[PDB]
């Protein structure tokens, strides 16, 4: 109902960068307030903050294993190379249309 | 005409014994006194040269090799005109009277069909297909067309001509495609694969021989066990070892075929030794294979050395799959090869991309190359993947 009253891949990636700066701007502004001047009573929240950092924010220990996890990404390019060639299937069929137009002309 | 075709075929190459060409020459002179074999022997000297080509008395004047027994003496020389009067002057006048009296239709067609078989023994091929064309217009049902496709097939069988004969064999099925029973439907496809064995299309034509020879035989030209050696050698040649257990080694016809004669030594000695993965006794069975099977048989000797290059790489390839690493003392000190003599077999196979193997020249540890999870998904995908843009831009870049 609100959609009627108000009224792809690149746009979906635009919201990704907005979430990346959200990770940067939230931690820097908050952490700098606890440290340096005016230390509030804390270390109760700090236990939850560092709970995110343990698990380039995550793990470099899987770098050797990451290449095995990246294999699925390499597999996606195996078929996509033919999928890009599958566009030439219609591209070659559409060549018959214009060639037929030259015959009718 | 299979007797003179199979026995006199030894006139091409026989390195085994001298009496092989002599014993087979007796059947040539025995069968020629009844029906005329003259056009067959004339082509034997016109096909292969500087071997048996000098044995003919009159073609050009020559004498050579070991064979004085194949010739036309003063008897058959005078009989040359005697057979021509009976096969032409006598037969054509009887059929000519049938067209004047107007007796029957298919009976007159069978007269030209039966007469056309004599032109194969004459040696004039222009009148051979001409008489069959006269009966072609008179042929109504498929009963008269049975002997038509047989006589045309003899033109490539008797004269060994695979060029002009295959065009007429395909013209019968292409113009009117029926086939009738599945028996004849396999006959039109059998003659198609025969002329493809001359150009050596390998598993394409050879796969139909093991199916046809294991079911029905024409029985007019030869027997069941005489030409059975063609499917016995090509059975393990074309078919992979995986399916040899459910087809070759266990068969209703083949297992009863080995009891007929000992001249096969393929579906029994070679099949059991290959299924048992024992190459110690498998190799000495090949010693009597080429000699007593491939050489005497016609279509098998057309390949000869073409068999081993495919077979020699396959016998070791199946052994490499059963072990990660083998030992040189097993190959060099035991079964089929010595140390230094091993470089000749597997040395030329690997650069041809036929197989992947590693041999150690120090410790003597054979290593097998296993693609593991690669296979055709990664390496072979790049090879045949380039053919996508190769065949597309070949004739596509020029438009029309």
């Amino acid at each position: 109902g609100v959609e009627h009253l108000l009224r792809i891949r690149l746009t979906n990636q635009l919201k990704s960068l907005k979430g990346l700066q959200s990770k940067l701007k939230d931690v820097v502004e908050y952490l700098d307030k606890v440290i340096n001047k005016e230390l509030p009573i804390n270390h109760t929240i700090l236990g939850k903050l560092q709970d995110v950092f343990n698990l380039n924010n995550l793990q470099k220990a899987l770098t050797v294993k990451t290449n095995d996890e990246l294999m699925v990404i390499y597999i996606s390019n195996l078929v996509r190379s033919i999928i890009a060639f599958d566009d030439l299937i219609e591209n070659k069929i559409q060549n018959k249309k214009i060639q037929e137009q030259r015959v009718k002309d | 005409n299979y007797e003179v075709s199979e026995k006199a075929f030894l006139l091409t190459q026989s390195k085994v014994s001298i009496e092989q060409r002599k014993e087979a020459a007796e059947f040539v002179l025995a069968k020629i006194k009844e029906e005329e074999m003259a056009p067959y022997y004339k082509y034997l000297c016109e096909e292969y040269l500087v071997n048996n080509g000098q044995s003919d008395l009159e073609h050009d004047e020559k004498s050579d090799s070991l064979n004085e027994w194949i010739k036309f003496d003063q008897e058959l020389y005078n009989e040359l005109c005697k057979k021509n009067e009976s096969k032409i002057k006598e037969l054509n006048e009887k059929i000519q009277k049938l067209e004047e009296d107007d007796e029957g239709e298919l009976e007159q067609a069978q007269a030209w069909i039966n007469l056309g078989e004599y032109y194969a023994q004459i040696g004039d091929k222009d009148n051979a297909e001409k008489t069959l064309g006269k009966s072609l217009s008179k042929a109504i049902s498929t009963g008269a067309k049975i002997d038509v496709m047989l006589t045309i097939a003899r033109l490539g069988f008797f004269y060994n001509d695979q060029l002009y004969v295959k065009e007429k064999l395909e013209a019968v099925n292409s113009m009117i495609e029926k086939g009738g029973d599945w028996e004849r439907r396999n006959r039109y496809k059998t003659y198609y694969g025969i002329h493809c064995l001359a150009v050596r299309n390998f598993k394409e034509a050879a796969k139909l021989l093991v199916d046809s020879l294991a079911t029905f035989t024409s029985i007019e030209l030869t027997s069941y066990e005489s030409i059975a050696t063609y499917a016995s050698v090509t059975g393990l040649f074309t078919l992979e070892r995986t399916d040899l257990k459910s087809k070759v080694i266990d068969s209703p016809e083949l297992l009863s075929l080995i009891s007929t004669t000992a001249a096969l030594q393929s579906i029994s000695s070679l099949t059991i030794s290959l299924y048992a993965s024992d190459y110690a006794s498998y190799f000495p069975y090949l010693l009597e294979t080429y000699a007593n099977v491939l050489i005497p048989c016609k279509y098998l000797n057309r390949h000869a050395d073409f068999f081993v290059r495919e077979m020699r790489r396959k016998v070791y390839a199946q052994l490499l799959e059963s072990y990660k690493t083998l030992s040189l003392k097993s190959m060099a000190s035991a079964f089929g090869v010595s140390v230094a003599f091993l470089d000749n077999d597997l040395g030329k196979f690997i650069p041809n991309k036929q197989l992947n193997c590693v041999i150690d020249r120090v410790n003597g540890i054979v290593e097998t190359n296993r693609p593991d999870n690669k296979n055709a998904q990664y390496h072979l995908l790049v090879k045949q993947g380039d053919g996508l843009l190769t065949k597309l831009q070949k004739y596509g870049a020029a438009v029309r």
